[PDB]
């Protein structure tokens, strides 16, 4: 029912700089939005839930905002462990749905 | 495995079949509720009515904080993480009460950051507030009295003496008074749970729980059913007594389907045994779960046209012997005499009418013959293979098909023993069967000698 | 540490069906909810569906409705989803992920099982 | 055939008798109930409220509609048939119900001619006219609190407190309406429901909507307290969202040779404690027939019991014997209050348990004495007159029956117990009791 | 004398410990209600709504005073005497309250001096004063509303409409006043009814009347939620339209030597199935002597008892044996739903039935096992110091009692069932095994 | 179709009593209410009363107090009224009627028993 | 206690007219009124019921109509079978009373 | 007439205890509750307690709270009051009153009893 | 709690003389005041209670009066037997509390 829309699906980036990634959506989803990382090998972590909290063991690193319809995801000064896939998902009207994806490289 | 043909010649015909469903998985919100009004552009000639009132609520407000600060002053995180509790200083407590104080050691990590705005809080002078700090978080502030201050006692200060307007401000907040002491009175003993409805919760609010789901968001199809179920609960998770506000906590869960589950909803019709009327004795509503059959306490539970829903399970034991006549044995089912005037005497079921016919009037449209029911028989079964139109007083019902034996009405049953329901009848055949017992236990003791 | 296991890949003719098992270890299995996730070439995630063991309901998307059928096993601790009429466009990789208790977000995720027809 | 002599020293004291009165033959009429206000003269800032509450009321509305339509397809003139195949499952009330629904659904064609008229109304009660042999009544929600509250202040206060209150308002009333028109209205097609109930749509006034219908009786009060007033819906519109409703008002009739007795409890005196006696309070006599009543779902008066249904109920063999003359199979509770009746008057006579209670003669200032082998003690003026119990004096009139009432005794009943935990605790021990005595008298069958 | 040790092996836990007090020596007070309110400040357009208010209010209001003047009529000084053949039938209750109404009619008198003045009051609360050593005070039902909304808007809108306005407002009073006032109140002369029934003559505004009339005390919110406060009813005026109420303030006085026990169910393992026990939950022990009490009718707080009346209840012998130690008299009923509770806390040690939930000891970081023998296990602090159950971590304390708890067994009783339907199935059976029992006796008779 | 047949003339000494029947046939007896009219010499009706069969309840016009008693009998179908003490004025027309369901009129009419006294 | 008063008696009237009977309250009665019909021969007949509504069977040669306290009854190009008397009942209010009757002639 | 018989004076030792008892008669003795007054040198009262006999019921004041038990025996009508822990201070006389039905008021006294500790 | 206080302790009148007798409060007590009388041999009397009414087999020689806090007892043309101790009571709050006494004399 509710659409998630990555715009960029590749980024350029170099080391000890600052990455911005953003999440759209078709409707207003009240705050309820989180933020999973895919390694090269296949494996899920979560880091941001609820648009601002960091997950336990998560370095403080990356930091997350937005509202309304429009939310964004923020690293700084990269390392080279952070080079991965992210995705938004949605959690405000059953069914959940996810976006489409974002890879980073050097 | 019911068995159908055998329960309907007893006068139970089957009827609706429904699912079985309850509530898991909520999402969680809070709420800032204020128990005063802002009474500046009317402070000329307020009187001394808001001392009075200040001190009539901070005795009221006292105990719930009493009450809280023991779950607060006991709960910590140990490192050696999950939440850590001491025991030996709670001493007496159950389980669904250490669940909440856990809940609410969760909820207080989110009060701290609310609390910052204390003098925002009490700045507000609407009805319904929204207060940003950063973009990331807004909250939601609801005030009891606001409303009937702006609309009337305000335009209408110069109009008229004030002090009538003095007695109108006295009078209305007695009033508003008056209604929170049902819920947030002494019947309030464990503040410390997640079971109050937001209806109850609303009472701070005047009752109106409508605007509150609505400016928080909240929309789903299913929206009346959780609501008239009780399945939308809060909890208090704060209070503050210089400055007179609460702060709750809102859940809300979604419906999850029971798998291989139904209930079995029965009709129960009377019946002719020798010269009278009988009714059968036999729960009306059925629980089939995995092959097993099972009661329930359907007053709890909200039922609709295609399933009943229920914020619990409410499953019952049932006995060997009344399982025995579900399953077949007629012999082992009790039954129970007509007094009165006013009973049911038919019903219809895929197009198929069970009637008793000689206690009502039974003739066919088609050839304008009476039916007739003989003294061997408990009931009729009518369907088109007889004649396709019937008549039942002032109806006309055209008829089905029935789909069963052919030899329905040719075929008798046997019949359970008769019994009573009252409640001092209850008693009285416990005394005369103790009595029997007795008599028999004497006598033995006799047989016994020889 | 709280991990779960999942079983080996499979190699399915068409018009057959399978299992996949996820086995749970390091927590209490009966006090939170399990949810099964697919991901197909073009690396876009789909949802599937719930099972909560406690009470032993389920719920489904529209989409996997007549497809996918979820049960759990309470004694070893283990949870099953079957897939029934398989054709070419179900080979994928699934995941069985475990949900936060008060937010519909998972915090625990699987290792994955791809299934190829053929 | 109740023998009141050995009932009274049980402690049972015969108190007043009433009749009995059953409901029928109903008048009817109809009226139009609109849902959602006027607000033509303040529309300049009414905001985007109206929208919304026509989005909520549609939801709500709907499932009533679906479910008379079913009723509505399937019933056509042949008297009145119906098609029973396209129903399926029903029960007696229901068909009853709509055999009524068709019948009434004559008068609707007529009113639903004045819909344009319908939407114009600006007033909280309107009286519309087409022709002078037919005329209608509509109530409108909201109507009144607008014209007197918003209005008038329009131009003193910005308006943004006037949308805000007009929503309070609108909120406020459809939290009053899901009580009763929400999921829980199952049927529908049912006429069991009160005139209270409905008048919930119209803020809770029956009063208006009963006497703007020009109803008066002596009865009005009677029947309004024993739910004899009742009401059905018959149409609902989606796109002006209003509803029709059909009223019944019935007459109420003596049932022929019945009566019901009432009985009075007073605790007496057994070996060295009291017992109190446990019978029903309220026992019905028809024709030459003693039985129970549920008293629960009938209105008491002082001369009758008005109900609309019959509720009379089956009783034990054991408990006519007891109420014709056989105390020995009346059961009886042992008392552990320190509060509990201990005597009453009767046709100018006492009867007290003067063990308990302190008993005098005022006239000969020496106190009355019971003995040990009595239960209860009756007192009359052949004695002495006047009496003293407490704070109280009392005269008393003369006794009619035995003059040898003190001097007459009688046999006692087994006791009991009450609480719902006991009964499951004495069934498990005459249970255990029966299997011990069946197994050993197994050893008897062997021998 | 409770045997706590074998009660928490069946799964009964002891809880709190409570106080028991009843209520007593109230003090009195006399106030004056108005049913009808002044309109001589908007006459200009009235209508003849007033005339139809007051013939509707005339026949609600004569048959209360037609239910006094019995008493009135039949009660004279002389203590004070009353004549029990113009009586007939009554109750003690009822000729207590008739005395209470004969002393409060003093006041009455004196009161009934003022028509005049209150007559023509014209505020919602009045205090009118003749004499510094007596004042009453005045409430008036509908005053303010007529005084702040409708004499304000007298010129801004047509007079038809405020006419509605009034209408409607009487409407909605009379529709409330109905459910109090109405033919359920039978008996008027008691002095039972509670304050809140009678504030609807007020619009249920109880708070200003107790406010007003000066009562000042620390467990007020304990007396009024309790149902302590109470009012009777003492003269009614037919020309003025209004009545005199008495109201009384009890104290509250404890019970000596008495205290109430409280017990938790846990649930339990016997063979392979989960099983409850069936034992009441509030046990009141009086003196020496053990009782049930009814407790759905008493407040309760968190360190007492609050009633009104006492409401002790007998208990059978067997319960009685259960309680003090006898295991094999206590029944028990099967566990079919998945929602029950399977620990509890006391004194700091830990009643759990691990077998049905995950028991692990954090210190060592090992699973807690039941065996197939025992019931329950208990956990302190010489063997797990901490202990973690699904979600929660907990620390614990030592356990006061016998050092083998762990390794001793008990008998248990019958199973039952506490359903009505199954209850006369029960009844059913055992009936039929008897009579066939007793048909064998009779045959072994014939031999 | 419906009807009413009711019984003959009647010729009483003064002093007495007398009873008439109404026997209905056609429809379901217990369904619908009876009432009673009487019509005299001036051609005005009067209302004596109604009675209910299938709850057995009775109702009576005040005039008509003391002087009639209304029965019932379902196993025939058949309703009778009892006159007592009968003076000169009460010869008269007696019929009986059949009530509606909803509204308070009469639509089956008997054909009418002439009652006379000397 | 309410009173049906019918002014005129007897009225004349040809074959093929236009007649009209008159019914007068001295309450308002809500529109429950009711008209019958008796034969010379002793049989009753009713006619109109609640005013308006013409009872199964009836020709349409009869009409009714008022309001308040006035009622009437019209009957159009009378044949010989209208000779009879007429009769006006209200239902509003326990005991149900008759009106005195209204004979016509040719 | 309704009267109260006190016992007679007593000498105490201090550090002992004494019982004080009351007989009623004239009246119903359960139906009204009792009270007890002490007065000392100078002519000061000061109310101790009250108890209602129906019921069993007591209250006490807060200064006399471990210093007074009062006691109750309805077959001979009789009230008794206990002291305990004596000191020199406690020599005085002490009042049995009857108290009023609605208004805290007494209406019958004693005569007293006086007490020396010594 | 509450403290009653009676400010002159001895006072001196001739036969036949109209005495006053006053009584304070601390608080407002609701015409809740009770006079006693001790007689020299130590019985004690009820006179007044609710601050006007006659105990039953009081001559009318006494009479009591006041209100708010201040409250006054008054005994016209005084005989031999009116020497005694008259004390004033409270009963608004528990616990009860009495006042000082006034002792008369010739
Ligand atoms: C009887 O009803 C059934 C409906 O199930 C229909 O199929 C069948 O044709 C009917 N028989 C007759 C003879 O009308
Ligand atoms: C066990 O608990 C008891 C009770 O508080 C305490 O005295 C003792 O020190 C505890 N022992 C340990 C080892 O924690």
């Amino acid at each position: 029912d509710i659409q998630m829309t990555q715009t960029t699906s590749s980024l350029s980036a170099s080391l000890g700089d600052r990455v911005t990634i953003s999440c759209r959506a078709s409707q207003d989803i009240s705050n309820y939005l989180h933020w999973y990382q895919q390694k090269p090998d296949g494996t899920v972590n979560l880091l941001i839930f609820y648009t601002s909290r960091l997950h336990s063991g998560v370095p403080s690193r990356f930091s997350g905002s937005g509202s309304g319809t429009d939310y964004s995801l923020t690293i700084s000064n990269l390392e080279q462990e952070d080079i991965a896939t992210y995705f938004c998902q949605q959690g405000n009207t059953l069914p959940r749905t996810f976006g489409g994806g974002t890879k980073l490289e050097i | 495995i019911l068995h159908y043909e055998k329960l309907s010649k007893i006068g139970l015909v089957k009827g609706v079949t429904r699912k079985y469903k309850i509530k898991s998985n909520p999402l969680t919100k809070d709420i800032v509720i204020k128990m005063i009004p802002n009474v500046s552009n009317m402070s000329q000639c307020t009187g001394s009515v808001m001392e009075n009132y200040k001190t009539r609520l901070n005795g009221i407000l006292t105990p719930i904080k009493g009450a809280l600060e023991i779950y607060k002053n006991n709960t910590h995180d140990c490192v050696g993480a999950g939440v850590c509790m001491a025991g030996v200083a709670i001493g007496i407590a159950t389980a669904a009460q250490i669940t909440a104080g856990v809940a609410l050691y969760e909820a207080m990590k989110n009060a701290d950051n609310i609390n910052k705005l204390k003098s925002s809080i009490e700045s507000t002078n609407e009805a319904v507030v929204k207060l940003q700090e950063t973009a990331e978080k807004t909250v939601y502030v609801f005030t009891a009295l606001q409303d009937y201050i702006n609309t009337n006692l305000v335009p209408t200060i110069d109009k008229i003496p004030c002090k009538q307007t003095e007695l109108s401000l006295d009078l209305a907040l007695s009033k508003y008074l008056s209604d929170l002491l049902f819920v947030f009175g002494p019947n309030l003993q464990d503040p410390v749970s997640n079971s109050m409805t937001i209806q109850a919760i609303s009472q701070a609010f005047g009752g109106n729980y409508e605007t509150l789901l609505r400016t928080l968001g909240y929309a789903t199809e299913d929206f009346d059913d959780l609501l008239e179920s009780d399945s939308i609960t809060g909890q208090i998770i704060y209070v503050d007594l210089s400055s007179y506000y609460i702060i709750v906590r809102v859940y809300f869960p979604i419906l999850t389907e029971i798998q291989q589950a139904y209930i079995q909803e029965l009709l129960p019709v009377s019946f002719n045994n020798d010269n009278s009327e009988w009714i059968s004795i036999v729960p009306n509503f059925i629980l089939v779960r995995n092959t097993l059959i099972s009661n329930i306490e359907i007053g709890f539970c909200l039922i609709t046209k295609r399933s009943v829903i229920c914020n619990q399970d409410y499953a019952t034991p049932m006995t060997n012997n009344m399982r025995e006549c579900l399953t077949g044995s007629t012999e082992k089912c009790p039954r129970e005499l007509v007094v009165s005037s006013h009973v049911p005497r038919f019903a219809l079921s895929n197009g198929v009418l069970f009637a008793n016919c000689i206690s009502v009037t039974c003739q066919c449209q088609t050839t304008g013959r009476a039916i007739s029911q003989s003294g061997e028989q408990t009931l009729l079964m009518i369907d088109n293979t007889t004649c396709p139109t019937a008549v039942l007083g002032n109806v006309i019902i055209s008829l089905g098909k029935y789909l069963g034996s052919v030899n329905y009405n040719s075929e008798g049953i046997a019949i359970g023993p008769p019994v009573f329901t009252d409640k001092v009848d209850i008693s009285s055949q416990i005394s005369s069967m103790n009595q029997s017992l007795q008599q028999s236990k004497d006598y033995i003791k006799e047989a016994q000698r020889l | 540490e709280v991990q779960l296991q999942q079983s080996g890949p499979e190699l399915v003719k068409p018009g057959a069906s399978v299992k996949i098992s996820c086995k749970a270890s390091g927590y209490s299995f009966t006090g939170y909810t399990m949810n099964w996730v697919k991901q197909s070439h073009g690396k876009n995630l789909e949802w599937i569906g719930l099972i909560n063991p406690f009470i032993g309901g389920t719920r489904y998307n529209q989409k996997f409705k007549g497809k996918a059928t979820l049960t759990v096993d309470k004694s070893s601790r283990t949870a099953y989803m079957e897939l029934l009429s398989l054709t070419s466009e179900d080979s994928a990789v699934y995941y069985c992920a475990r949900e936060a208790d008060y937010d519909w977000y998972f915090d625990v995720w699987g290792a994955g099982t791809t299934v190829t027809v053929s």
